[PDB]
């Protein structure tokens, strides 16, 4: 650890703060999460030892790196490729302005291949949110916070504790399905997608009930013949409203016949027919792509 | 999870980490202290553990890599193999378990014959070893990646095949040999055909590249060690999958041939 010049706090986390770090003898910028370490009580925290092993073997131009890790005594410190901004703060910053449409398209196109990637290196990330999505002055968008990811070479089991934010929660999760997926993680996308193109959170939901609802109000309510299934799910009521889907023309305007048939696929509600980001990659909708660079008010 | 997209593409990768999560398989040979028996009754012990603890087949599997990789490069003296085992075990619950029991389980199951400050620092110790690197590929999860193979799906035959590759584990004594995609294969096959009477499907074949002549030499001696189970010195695995949440297949009669 003496290597490192401490910067400036750029964090806190449930087990950690992020600072922003100098090495002072290669002069590289760096992300330090430190991580205490209850060496009497718990040890490695699961969260650190799930990132470390996980992170470790997705290297990847979209998914941020994990440099090294100075394990020790009773302090574990994560070493991080260092990003500018991320796509919360720089999505505020585009109120007004708003993101260009084909700087949309690119960060599209980015999540999407580090996605793929992870996907196919059976690696769920679980926790896709705006904040997690770091970007950089010249273009690139890389996806972060491996804190709740998890192998999935044997089913992974949907847990209480271990949730994406409400937002950006998958349908399943919410009707009580049993194990995730890789559809859950392109539901979030999907979304990230409509915020990004509207300013507006998708389905910004104030409980799971209300979730599942605003849900239902936009993409309809599902039906046996939409997700053979969901009437018997965990908790699905017979007593919800009965909605009907609305036009994405009017769920997002800007977007053409293209950008909507993507996003009408990345929402799908069957997680078995939900576009898988490999698929997406292949959509017409990115016939064109470019790298624009972003203007970050740092 | 469920999107066929990804299953060749995971299958691949799982292929390559298999080969270099590999321990030597020499190394009890180079071991001063500790022994396969040590061994044996350790693996055993710890599907007890498991099962005290209603932890993940996954679990069981991680555990035992994690331990023939720690023990490929560090000697252990006997009275520490448990040691070793325990926070083997304590990494893979972390690593796969939901949300994994208090290191004041891990004490307590060793009769507390360890403290808990050592069982944390054996901790540090293996995940040093180890290099973090503890997402490694089992049988179990490639058993998972062929059952996707079924023409139909068979909970019975599933049983079965987890029952041979669990069995696997607890003999160094021949298994160490082989990689967990051929242990996997055997099984699948040993298990089918013993259930259904039917053999290792072209579908498997085509996906894996293995033939039934490449799983011989494997298939031999996983049947061996299913007709000579219920005299194994070891039982704890037998125990438990003669329980009606394995079809009792534990029970169910080998074949005196495998009509190879
Ligand atoms: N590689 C990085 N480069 C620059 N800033 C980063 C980097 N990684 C993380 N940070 C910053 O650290 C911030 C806050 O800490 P933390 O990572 O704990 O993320 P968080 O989403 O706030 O999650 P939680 O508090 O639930 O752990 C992030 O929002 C992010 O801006």
């Amino acid at each position: 650890m003496e290597n490192f010049q401490k910067v400036e706090k750029i964090g806190e986390g449930t087990y950690g703060v992020v600072y922003k770090a100098r090495n002072k003898l290669t002069g590289e910028v760096v992300a330090l999460k430190k991580i205490r370490l209850d060496t009497e009580t718990e040890g490695v925290p699961s969260t650190a030892i799930r990132e470390i092993s996980l992170l470790k073997e997705l290297n990847h131009p979209n998914i941020v790196k994990l440099l090294d890790v100075i394990h020790t005594e009773n302090k574990l410190y994560l070493v991080f490729e260092f990003l500018h901004q991320d796509l919360k703060k720089f999505m505020d910053a585009s109120a007004l302005t708003g993101i260009p449409l084909p700087l949309i398209k690119s960060y599209l196109f980015q999540l999407l291949q580090g996605l793929a990637f992870c996907h196919s290196h059976r690696v769920l990330h679980r926790d896709l949110k705006p904040q997690n999505l770091l970007i950089n002055t010249e273009g690139a968008i890389k996806l972060a916070d491996f804190g709740l990811a998890r192998a999935f070479g044997v089913p992974v089991r949907t847990y209480t504790h271990e949730v994406v934010t409400l937002w950006y929660r998958a349908p399943e999760i919410l009707l009580g399905c049993k194990y995730y997926s890789t559809a859950v993680d392109i539901w979030s996308l999907g979304c990230i997608f409509a915020e990004m193109v509207t300013r507006r959170a998708l389905f910004p939901g104030d409980s799971e009930i209300d979730q599942l609802f605003r849900i239902f109000r936009t993409l309809g309510t599902p039906d046996e013949v939409v997700w053979p299934g969901v009437t018997s799910m965990p908790d699905y009521k017979p007593s919800f409203p009965k909605w009907a889907r609305q036009d994405f023309s009017k769920v997002v305007p800007p977007l053409d016949e293209d950008g909507r048939s993507l996003l009408s696929q990345m929402l799908h509600y069957d997680p078995n027919k939900r576009i898988s980001a490999k698929a997406a990659l292949a959509h017409p909708f990115f016939q064109d792509v470019t790298k624009p660079v972003p203007h970050l008010r740092l | 999870n469920e999107v066929p997209d990804y299953h060749e593409d995971i299958h691949t990768y799982l292929r390559e980490m298999e080969v270099k999560c590999k321990p030597k398989v020499g190394y009890m040979k180079k071991q001063p202290d500790i022994t396969n028996s040590m061994r044996a009754i350790l693996v055993d012990w710890l599907v007890e553990v498991g099962e005290e603890y209603k932890l993940q087949n996954e679990t069981l599997h991680l555990a035992v890599n994690y331990i023939d990789r720690f023990l490929s490069s560090m000697s252990v003296l006997r009275g520490k193999l448990q040691l070793v085992g325990t926070a083997a075990m304590l990494l893979a619950s972390k690593f796969e378990e939901i949300y994994p029991p208090e290191v004041a389980e891990f004490v307590y199951i060793t009769d507390d014959t360890y403290t808990k400050k050592q069982v944390l620092r054996m901790e540090h110790l293996v995940l040093k070893v180890l290099t973090f690197d503890l997402a490694a590929p089992t049988v179990n999860q490639f058993l998972t990646q062929y059952f996707l193979h079924q023409q139909p799906a068979n909970c019975k035959v599933e049983s079965l095949a987890m029952f041979l590759g669990e069995l696997s584990l607890i003999d160094a004594d021949p298994y160490l040999k082989y990689l967990p995609s051929v242990i996997a294969g055997a099984a699948f096959h040993l298990a089918l055909y013993t259930v259904t009477g039917q053999s290792w499907p072209e579908s498997l074949i085509r996906k894996t590249g293995y033939t039934l002549e490449s799983l011989k030499p494997c298939l031999m001696d996983l049947h061996q060690t299913y007709l000579k189970a219920p005299q194994h010195a070891q039982q704890s695995i037998r125990e438990k999958y003669k329980n009606s949440k394995y079809h009792g297949v534990s029970l169910l009669n080998p074949p005196e041939t495998l009509n190879l």
